[PDB]
DNA sequence: CATGTGGGAAA
DNA sequence: ACACAAAATATCCAGATTGGGGACACGGTGATAAA
């Protein structure tokens, strides 16, 4: 269940960061082909730099502090504490899921 | 007579010399030591770049020059790097090969540069890191809309430490044909080092003068030293047992040490007795490299 | 008097020793131990190559020598190796063969050399590995496209550890006709070895002298050691009860072990107590070897 | 009084003595146990060969010896083995003859020989195997083509494990006419053995001395021991469930290296009950062998 | 502690809500029928939570994090378990810093 | 019990000050809600006054000089000795402990 | 040596109390409250005002101890006497 | 896709 | 030296903003032999 929320977190991070940085959304992108090209290439660039940044620093504290970035996207209302405890304890599968989710967006 | 070992340290001063990177707006510094504390370091290639710059300062031909051009970090590479290059290529550096052209560049030289006569190691802060920072600046915008930079006025951080750090180095004396002309430039350069930092616009820091302990032995690269000074900098406590028995008791002999700036410590009694063994006379480190470079070299 | 054992440790220093490979641009290090932590190691063939190089350093005839050629790692073979070789082939190495010519090159020597006279094991960092790294790099690009390397200017990483490590070795006394002359050179080289790493232009350190625990008895290979020291570097705690009682209680004898540098630890009264039985007198390992090679040998 | 069982372990060290082969050329260590964990073992033939070698080391006659010769692995036949061979054949060694030479070696001795006397078992790493490995070899190529080996130079992997392993053994007291002289040498050799591997230029380790316990009982080969030691080495728990209830009797244990543990109170109470008064494993075999012997 | 994790989340959200209510006399109870009030409500929430998040993330250290947390934050009311939670906190604090960062950053309004 | 002592002394101090200012024995407040409102107002006024007083001064000698003088701890007849002997880290930590304990008591 | 200060404070307070059945309890409770007036006068000191097992040794030794860490002594009379009432 | 709670201690 | 008392009320920050750009490795090699 947490895999889906992690994927949604990554997708929301990408879309919100792009929209905040360069004020672009999907509809006007659908407007004319040049805007698809520009928005798509910028999305590739941002997801690539994020993936390159996250591919290193593989340990507890470094991964946690690099997770502190992205502003904890769409964590939403904390109806469930198990994510805070069990997933912080495991600290291994989360990195793999985050890497796969980031690589899935290109 | 054929080897030279030494370690060099510095004066205390506030030093940032940021090297790392982070989106967290804090220019992190490099830490390597693990004893429950963090120590700042300076990687050796920066010192190598400074040495190249100083060899450029004096009259010394070179094949490698840094150009200021398009944003990609680039080097103007000029002629083929030949081992008979007067200053830079022969002293250190390597000749890379991807295709190695045809018939080994007309059967010239050798693209395997194995020897790097200057051997260098990183420095250690010998002072624990402190989590202090400086709230030194806020980026600000342009008002006339001419050459407009980033849209907003951001805020960030930086951290500094009050520290002094040392590094070891070594080289083996084998050649005497072309080295004596160029080696003298290296020794002079080592006495004076200028740079080895990110930006000297702030916290320009120089580490030219302090105590030095050079040692030349025909021991085929062997060192009793540890490459480390104390917090105060009086590393010489280990030699107290070594100096006493120069004549007898089956221990190293009188010509077994060199001096530096630390000799100007207040006490004088054992300096009078230590004079009977070693060449502990040079108060100025720059003067030391003028003499002992001659003895190590051919003349 | 027919076997010689020792384990040797080093001084503390940073070590790079880039061995592994990674697409993620980080030269990884080898880990072998499983106690919840990782440790850095040294392959024995590396120190074997270093010993060969310093056998070359002193005047010693050989059949094996390294040459620089096309990227296939090649070594010049010189004359065909023979058991009655001077330095390299007799001391270690095997004469492998595929065809082995005719009737064993007219019944000359034999194509089966048992093994190396001295046997060594890999080293253990005896200090936990940490995930620290150095952002030491920024490759640049050529400017005039003359002998240009790879097009882009990429980024990568490297890691180091501040560690001191030990390694054991042992040998058996079989020959005494020609063996002594080269055993003397072997022991002298063991007293000071240098290298055993890829990177010496950066991260230079030497690791021969720290302490010796040598042993020679006609027990035919018995080891009371565990081949392990502590972080502070003394292991005499479990072996202090063993060192005494030389006369009785069937405990390891007096002239059973040798001293090192740890004898110069602060206290001396119990050093004097142990002096009555054991030969813990030599502070410098290089002097210790010059005497115990003679003692182990016929002369 | 006529049977002696024992188990021996050693000090920690990396591993060696590979047997298997790989298509992609990584040397592999043996694996036996299928329960979610792996272990490394050593066949008894290797340590039997090492024991034979060290029997050769001391002055002892023999009819078998290993010769270093052509690629084919051969052993010297020498002369016809006899049961009254002073060191090896009497100690152990089975001979089987296809033709049975001439008239049953001229109606002499006995045709088929029973090894018996000496027994052995597997050696278990008592520490799980790990997937750690090191790639090490970068062979050379001749620059003068004088007896050149394979043309290319490759890079292949090898694995080691920081492990110490134990093994049991046993022997029965049946002969006392000429046996004691050779049994003394056998106990001296087993008290200190070395090798039991091929690669000793690299991965050198020796496994003679550690906490050893032996039992001399007329049990006709029945052992309360599970034949397993602690991974950490404090296997002493099996004694606690037994020694306090002395249902093995008082004189049913011995001691080895473990006795020098700092705790001493229960050593005193066990001293009045068990004769484990030995701290040096070498000394243990010097005395208890005499007790096992008739004299 | 999972119980202390819930405590951290609750005290973070309570601090945010109470500070917003006190500083700009604004109540969510008036949400219905006043969408413009919803804009300035979300704007004020953005301002306060962003300031708090930047302040807490600005530096990491034992004494600084501890005294900022105890000074600028008002914990909830509980009878006794505060001693246990605090004493468990004082050995290790980095996980507590990460947890309070998670709780505070979860307060961002959506879109 | 270490920290429990700090909690008890803070709670006793606030109760003692509230009793000195206004009538004690809160159970007499009973049903009249306005009494609860005024009681809570006085409680929070005293608590936040102490909070500000301790917050602005948390630096070594001045902190203890204000803490010991204006607060009334328990007797701790003989158990107090350990509390006194480790006073340095005791202060270094009880600054945060006292701030937390005072902040804990709001209506 | 904090217990020494506790003991001397308690003993001297009891000495002043002795110098000059609910009735017994209230008498002790009110009298100890009265003696607190002397302490607020003493704790108004800043550096210079108002200056058992043995007498010879303390003057030889404790006199030195009094003059170097007098800043420490301020907590003793304040903390210890207040703890009583 | 969102807010909640009390009360004592000593020769 | 007797006794008396050891302070009282209001308030404890306000607003604007939290990095920008270019780039994340190049080449050569994967074991021979006896049962």
């Amino acid at each position: 269940e947490y895999a889906e929320i992690v994927y949604k977190i990554a997708q929301g991070f990408v879309l919100s960061k792009l929209s905040s940085k360069h004020d672009l959304q999907w509809s006007k992108c659908k407007g004319n082909p040049k805007l698809e090209r520009e928005y798509n290439d910028k999305k590739e660039k941002v997801v690539n730099e994020a993936f390159l940044a996250i591919r290193s620093r593989t340990e507890k504290q470094a991964f946690i502090d690099y997770f502190v970035s992205t502003l904890y996207p769409h964590v939403r209302q904390d109806e469930f504490v198990d994510f805070a405890q069990k997933l912080f304890q495991d600290t291994d599968e989360i990195r793999s899921l985050t890497l796969l989710a980031l690589s899935s967006q290109y | 007579n054929l080897n030279l070992f030494a370690t060099i340290l510095t004066y205390p001063a506030p030093a940032s010399n940021y090297r790392g990177e982070s989106e967290e707006n804090r220019s992190v510094i490099q830490k390597i030591l693990k004893d429950g504390q963090k120590y700042a370091i300076i990687s050796p290639e920066s010192m190598r770049n400074a040495l190249r710059e100083m060899l450029i300062e004096l009259g010394q031909p070179n094949n490698r020059t840094r150009l200021h051009s398009e944003d990609q970090l680039a080097v103007e590479f000029k002629e083929y790097p030949n081992p008979d290059k007067f200053a830079d290529d022969f002293l250190f550096g390597y000749m890379v090969a991807q295709t190695n052209d045809a018939k080994e560049m007309k059967k010239l030289n050798r693209p395997a540069k194995r020897d790097s006569i200057f051997r260098c190691n990183m420095a250690v802060a010998v002072n624990p890191y402190k989590y202090d920072t400086v709230f030194y600046q806020s980026p600000l915008n342009a008002g006339d809309s001419a050459w407009k930079n980033s849209t907003s006025s951001a805020l960030l951080h930086r951290e500094v430490t009050h520290t002094a750090f040392q590094y070891p180095f070594a080289l083996a004396g084998k050649d005497c044909a072309a080295k004596p002309e160029w080696v003298k430039a290296l020794l002079q350069a080592i006495a004076e080092l200028n740079g080895v930092a990110g930006g000297h616009a702030r916290a320009y820091y120089e580490f030219a003068p302090r105590s030095v302990v050079a040692r030349l032995t025909p021991k085929l690269v062997a060192g009793y030293q540890t490459y480390g000074f104390d917090a105060e900098g009086n590393w010489l406590e280990l030699s107290r047992l070594t100096a006493t028995d120069s004549d007898n008791l089956d221990l190293p002999a009188n010509e077994f040490w060199l001096g530096g700036e630390l000799v100007r410590k207040m006490d004088q009694e054992q300096k009078a007795q230590l004079e009977a063994m070693g060449a502990h006379l040079y108060a100025n480190p720059e003067k030391l490299f003028a003499d002992l470079a001659d003895s190590f070299l051919g003349v």
